[PDB]
């Protein structure tokens, strides 16, 4: 009953951010702050009242909360939301990152700031809707819902130092990739619904009824491939990754845009919720190809991140490699690897959010993004290079941060299932250390390679320092005490895994 | 007892306080905070040892919380304390406190005083986590922590890019070792379902009754992690280049914390290694060859730092030889004594560097016995302990125990490798001493001077009950072993005096010869392993990064857009605006539609 409000509070908040711009130009940032605060507080209350640590696995369907309302009764389409542990963790994560995105866009007050905030809130509400929707048409609708505010954020409010045409090019590349993949997913959804209708005779887009739909191996493989292509563009999975560094480089220079739209992983959750249960045999036969695609993604993302002269492109390719790890984890049959994948998703969200925020602050201070135009910035800036050192250490895979817990539980489960791919992925961890040290050496250590680098730069203010330190504390606590997260996601992960391994 | 968590927490508190101070505090306050955290850890270690010996040397366990729990995957955040853990903890805390006091004197007037002490406090905390961990994953936490702190401390002078390059090299080689260690963890958990050491050695003989290949793989990957952290073959190339950092960093890394971690890895997991005898013999062979190559390389170095680095490499090779011949007590005894005298040697070389300037070549300096007498005495005592001078130094008794253990287990080849290594150790050590020193009573220096003598050999680690007893040698055979080791060290000292103390004509004639020049160039570059690793790993990595620097997968996914633009431009040629062509196109389409209907029918 709170899930409709979990989606509607961002949308009403964005409408109010647009509407209360007339009383002041410093007002819409406030209204955005309250609406993401209430969204985060509602998600936290759903965590507190859910009792996710005590609930046991009983098989799909098993939702801690549910909501249904008919939307298009001709096709059997309803606004059908449901929440369990995995969805709850993703919703709490996107609420926290939405609050951090509102905080990151602070002190940036100009005309049509309310429209920026409205686009931000609509992106975040669409992300929450993808995490909550458990009927296929509403899931697809929310899937394509975020991309229009995302497109207008990249194209209109993007990197102000760009030509103006490159921002439009990156936004168009991102939109075309994501929407063509979504359309292929819609073809798969439609064909699955028609197969179910030919089997039974009733229209349903509900995911619970579409489970155990009798179909042949070729048809199931094709439907799984359509779903996988949609989830592979947005994960990203190589070679469908090309939109990501260009969208990150041309995104609004605060980096709040990255946190709100580009950095959350609806694709891994989509694979876990709708690929493995809906098509278990097809996912079982597709597992070698997807695991090798994940291996290639790890090493390709590492080699790309090492070759970048741009910080933002570097961090985007770090995201590519870590999602290669998650893609290997998803197609195993291991509960341990799935729990590691959940921890990895949360920790990569936190760590990449910190990295992108710190890069935005660094660009604000030095007005350039070329690593060859700076050096020895440790001696010039008070707080930023040490926190950037911590976040490079976190994305490196260091114990004490949640990234290590995620990667290593993934690798333990994967080695129980597939040893060779696990070995190659650990050498991927070596490559990750290589690019993290390369970024640290090129940016903050050495001598100044330009005149702007050899100047005393102003320190971080209290708000941005406090949000960075909150991210640091959350990453350290996730590294040392990841048990509440595992207890939250345990029942959902057990349901997904027991469905996937018992039907093959 | 029940204060091991305090021995971890106090360096952590010091690291957090000194990092968040970020240079705002005075040098005195930052100094007392850092050295007080490490000294309080040492004092709590002393109280823990007193309580441990007050009981019947029984193993203590302090489970703080549970780290991870996914089904059967139950990784605990528990500390353990036995004789081996107490030995390594006391060595780490005490020698780290001495090095911290020396650095409190030494780092005065330097940028990043508090940053240095924060990094060294995190180093101490990481190594205490490493030695106190009851399971392999918490030990991996400590392993990665000491790797990260070594990277942060080697490249402490970040303004020079050479120090940063050396730090990145050390981190990358140690991370390759840590990936091998991760493979060991994955195999052990997949086979036995636990990572606790006692549970692993209890469960392994029952599980591996039919097949032993997975236990062999697990111990081989444990050995790979050990040689990654201990700078042995084939992951030893980082140690010589890690000399870019300050001398307290070098003393900490080469004596207290980093290179000693592989020895603790093999000793703590000795139960698994005893069930794979070939892998343990490989440990011994790796230690023997590593000590031989390090002795060859230390003979031709032109810097005090590099001589001491390859000396550390050879002594860790001695420890690995002792582990491979099942002389565990000898290995840990040599660990403690080598920590003492190698810390003494590195702090004395730091005083040499401070007293002189610009980090001169060893041939530029000469006749320094008169300007600095106490530093010369510290170098003499450290060199005598390193060269195993009989009955005066603790290193003599340590190498005596190692070689006697190699004798008693029927390892003749490793014994003679150790004897050759001791001869050359005396040779290169007193070569450096007689080249540098021929031609104000600080407390840590005095304490390590006392501990480098036989007073250090009076301290015996309480390993009875943890590690198995080495088989005892016969009295006559061990007496001839003592005599042979003593005269080998003595003629090494005498050859170093005849060879480099004086006109130095014969060494000049040997070095200027063409085979002499070739061998000197070969041994100066650590037998060409840096060149080979560069050409085999670093060059193709940079080549692939340059070949892929403009995203090829993005281009082969962007070619549909190129085809779309080309086809659209081609189709726009039909819209020429001519009405007669439009009529012609309608008639062509009529012909096509009619022909298609007649063909398909
Ligand atoms: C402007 C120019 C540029 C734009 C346009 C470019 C081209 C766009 C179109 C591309 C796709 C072409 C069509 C692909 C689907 C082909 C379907 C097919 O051949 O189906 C035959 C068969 C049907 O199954 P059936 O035999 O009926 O089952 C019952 C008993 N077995 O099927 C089977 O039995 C199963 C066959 C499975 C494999 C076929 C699909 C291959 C897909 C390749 C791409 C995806 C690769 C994997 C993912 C990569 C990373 C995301
Ligand atoms: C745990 C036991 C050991 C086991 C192994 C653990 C391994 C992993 C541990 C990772 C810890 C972080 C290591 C990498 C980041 C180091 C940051 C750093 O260099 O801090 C020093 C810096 C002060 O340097 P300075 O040059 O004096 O000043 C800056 C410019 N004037 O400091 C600053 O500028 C200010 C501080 C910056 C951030 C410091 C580190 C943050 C992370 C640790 C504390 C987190 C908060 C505490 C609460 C945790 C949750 C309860
Ligand atoms: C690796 C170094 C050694 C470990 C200490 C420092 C680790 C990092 C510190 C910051 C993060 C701490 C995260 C964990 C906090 C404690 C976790 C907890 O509450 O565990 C529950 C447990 C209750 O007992 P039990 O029934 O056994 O429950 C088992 C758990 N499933 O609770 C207990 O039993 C509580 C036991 C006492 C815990 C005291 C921790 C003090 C930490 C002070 C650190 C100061 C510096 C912080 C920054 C460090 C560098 C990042
Ligand atoms: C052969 C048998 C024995 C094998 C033993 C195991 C492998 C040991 C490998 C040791 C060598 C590693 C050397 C690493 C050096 C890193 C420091 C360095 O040189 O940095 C240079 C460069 C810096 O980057 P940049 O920022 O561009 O530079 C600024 C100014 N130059 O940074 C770089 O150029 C980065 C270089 C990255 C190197 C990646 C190495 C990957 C290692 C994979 C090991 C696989 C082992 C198993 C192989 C299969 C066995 C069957
Ligand atoms: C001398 C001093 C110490 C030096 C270091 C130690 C020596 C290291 C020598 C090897 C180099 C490191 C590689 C380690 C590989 C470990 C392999 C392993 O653990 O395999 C276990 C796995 C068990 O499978 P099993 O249960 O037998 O399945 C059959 C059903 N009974 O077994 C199998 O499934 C068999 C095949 C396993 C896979 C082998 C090849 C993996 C790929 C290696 C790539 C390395 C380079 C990566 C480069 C990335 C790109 C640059
Ligand atoms: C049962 C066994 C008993 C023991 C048998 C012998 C074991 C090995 C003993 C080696 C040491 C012998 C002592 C005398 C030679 C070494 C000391 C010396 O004279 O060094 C001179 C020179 C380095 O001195 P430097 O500081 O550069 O010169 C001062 C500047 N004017 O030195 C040089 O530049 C190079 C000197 C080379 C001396 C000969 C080395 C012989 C061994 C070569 C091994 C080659 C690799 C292995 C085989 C590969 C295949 C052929
Ligand atoms: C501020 C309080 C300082 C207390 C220091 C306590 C320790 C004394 C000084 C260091 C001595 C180091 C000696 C190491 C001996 C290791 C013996 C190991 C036995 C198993």
């Amino acid at each position: 009953m709170l899930l409709p409000w979990l989606i509607l509070i961002p949308f009403i908040g964005g409408f109010l951010c647009w509407q209360t711009e007339r009383f002041g130009v410093k007002v819409p940032r406030w209204i955005a702050l309250i609406t993401m605060g209430l969204t985060l507080a509602l998600s936290l209350q759903l965590w507190l009242q859910g009792g996710y640590s005590l609930t046991q696995s009983a098989g799909i369907p098993q939702w801690q909360s549910e909501f249904d309302m008919p939307w298009i009764p001709r096709f059997g389409i309803s606004i059908h939301l449901a929440i369990d542990g995995l969805s709850l963790l993703m919703v709490v994560l996107t609420g926290l990152l939405g609050v951090l995105a509102v905080l990151c866009s602070w002190k940036e007050i100009e005309k049509y700031q309310g429209f920026f905030h409205l686009n931000l809130m609509w992106i975040l509400g669409g992300v929450i809707g993808v995490f909550l929707a458990i009927d296929m048409f509403l899931f697809f609708f929310f899937w394509e819902m975020m991309l229009v505010p995302m497109y207008f954020l990249i194209a209109l409010w993007g990197h102000k130092a760009s030509d103006g045409k490159t921002r439009i090019t990156a936004a168009t590349k991102f939109f075309i990739y994501t929407q063509a993949s979504g359309l292929v997913m819609l073809i798969a959804i439609l064909a699955l619904v028609f197969v179910h209708y030919n089997a039974t005779g009733v229209w349903t887009f509900n995911y619970e009824e579409l489970l155990n739909t009798p179909m042949s191996s070729g048809v199931e493989y094709l439907l799984m491939l359509g779903f996988f292509i949609a989830f592979a563009v947005k994960m990203p999975v190589v070679p469908l990754h090309g939109w990501l560094p260009d969208a990150h480089s041309q995104a609004p220079t605060a980096g709040s845009v990255d946190l709100a739209g580009i950095l959350l992983k609806t694709a891994a959750y989509g694979l876990l919720r709708f690929s493995l249960p809906l098509f278990p045999n097809a996912s079982a036969e597709f597992a070698p190809i997807a695991m090798w695609l994940g291996v290639i993604g790890i090493f390709y993302g590492a080699w790309m991140a090492f070759a970048q002269t741009d910080i933002k492109r570097l961090i985007a390719y770090t995201s590519v490699s870590h999602m290669g790890f998650v893609l290997i984890a998803i197609y195993t049959g291991s509960q341990l690897a799935y729990q590691g994948a959940v921890i990895q998703m949360i920790a990569h969200g936190l760590s990449a959010a910190g990295l992108f925020i710190l890069c935005g602050q660094l660009y604000e201070r030095i007005h350039t993004r070329d690593m060859r135009m700076m050096g020895g910035l440790w001696s010039k800036m008070k707080w930023l290079p040490a926190l950037s050192l911590f976040f490079a250490v976190a994305t490196l895979g260091m114990p004490g941060t949640g990234n290590f817990v995620g990667e290593f539980m993934i690798l333990f489960g994967s080695f129980q299932v597939v040893p060779v791919i696990t070995v190659i992925s650990t050498f991927g961890l070596v490559f990750a250390s290589v690019y993290s040290l390369a970024m640290l050496h090129r940016a903050y250590f050495g001598k100044a390679k330009s005149q702007i680098a050899s100047q005393e730069l102003p320190g971080m203010s209290l708000r941005e320092l406090f949000m960075i330190l909150l991210l640091v504390v959350l990453l350290v606590l996730l590294g040392f005490y990841p048990q509440p997260i595992l207890d939250t996601s345990h029942s959902a992960i057990g349901n997904i895994q027991q469905w996937f391994v018992n039907s093959v | 007892m029940n204060m091991l968590a305090l021995t971890i927490i106090l360096p952590l508190i010091g690291f957090v306080l000194l990092a968040f101070s970020r240079g705002r505090w005075s040098e005195n306050v930052s100094a007392i905070v850092g050295v007080g955290s490490v000294g309080l850890a040492a004092l709590v270690t002393a109280f823990i040892g007193v309580d441990f010996f007050a009981n019947g040397e029984q193993t203590y366990s302090q489970p703080l919380w549970t780290w991870m729990s996914v089904g059967d995957f139950n990784i605990g955040f528990n500390l353990v304390l036995d004789g081996l853990s107490l030995t390594m903890l006391s060595v780490v805390t005490g020698v780290g406190f001495l090095i911290h006091m020396y650095a409190s004197w030494y780092m005065r007037g330097e940028e990043g005083y508090s940053r240095f002490f924060a990094y060294t406090n995190l180093f101490i905390a990481s190594m205490v986590v490493l030695v106190l961990a009851d399971n392999l994953l918490l030990m991996y936490l400590g392993w990665e922590g000491v790797g990260l702190c070594s990277y942060l401390l080697i490249g402490f002078y970040y303004t020079d890019p050479k120090n940063g390059a050396a730090a990145m090299k050390a981190f990358v080689v140690t991370r390759v070792g840590d990936v091998f260690l991760a493979f060991a963890l994955f195999i052990l958990y997949n086979e036995l379902g636990t990572l606790n050491f006692r549970e692993m050695v209890e469960l392994a003989p029952a599980h591996f009754a039919d097949g032993n290949n997975m236990l062999m793989w697990a111990t081989l990957m444990l050995l790979g992690g050990a040689v990654g952290k201990s700078a042995q073959l084939p992951l030893q190339t980082w140690l010589a280049d890690a000399m870019a950092g300050p001398t307290p960093v070098s003393a900490l890394i080469h004596a207290a914390t980093m290179v000693t971690a592989g020895v603790y890895l093999i000793a703590r997991t000795h139960g698994l290694f005893l069930m794979t005898p070939e892998v343990l013999h490989l440990v011994g062979i790796v230690g023997a060859v590593t000590l031989l190559l390090a002795g060859f390389a230390a003979l031709v170095q032109t810097d005090i730092k590099r001589v001491l680095a390859y000396s550390t490499m050879s002594q860790i090779g001695y420890m690995f030889l002792a582990l491979g011949v099942q002389a565990w007590d000898a290995a840990i005894f040599h660990l403690m004594t080598h920590a003492f005298f190698k810390a003494l040697l590195f702090l004395a070389s730091g005083s040499v560097i401070l007293a002189c300037h610009h980090e001169q070549n060893i041939f530029k300096m000469g006749g320094l016995r008169k300007s600095i007498p106490l530093v010369y005495l510290c170098f003499l005592v450290g060199g005598a302990a390193l060269s195993a001078l009989p009955l005066v130094t603790a290193g003599f008794f340590s190498k005596d125990e190692i070689l006697a253990g190699a004798m008693a287990n029927g390892h003749i080849n490793l014994m003679v490798a150790g004897l050759v290594g001791a001869f050359m150790t005396s040779l290169y050590t007193f070569r450096m001493i007689f080249i540098v020193f021929h031609g104000t009573h600080s407390l840590p220096l005095i304490v390590l001077l006392i501990l480098s003598t036989f007073v250090g050999a009076l301290i015996v680690p309480p390993l009875q009950g943890v590690l198995p007893q080495t088989t005892e040698l016969a009295h006559g055979s061990m007496l001839t072993l003592e005599i042979t080791s003593g005269v080998v060290a003595v003629v090494g000292i005498l050859l170093a005096a005849w060879l480099w103390l004086g006109k130095r004509t014969l060494v000049t004639s040997i070095a200027n010869s063409a085979p002499g020049r070739l061998l000197g160039t070969w041994w100066y570059n650590a037998w060409g392993f840096d060149w080979l690793y560069d050409k085999v790993f670093v060059k193709p990595f940079l080549g692939i990064a340059w070949l892929l620097k403009r995203d090829p997968l993005n281009s082969m996914m962007n070619i549909p857009a190129v085809l779309s633009r080309f086809a659209g431009k081609g189709l726009l040629l039909s819209e020429n605006g001519y009405l007669r062509w439009y009529v012609a196109s309608m008639s062509i389409g009529a012909v096509v539609v009619l022909a298609l209907l007649m063909v398909l029918r």
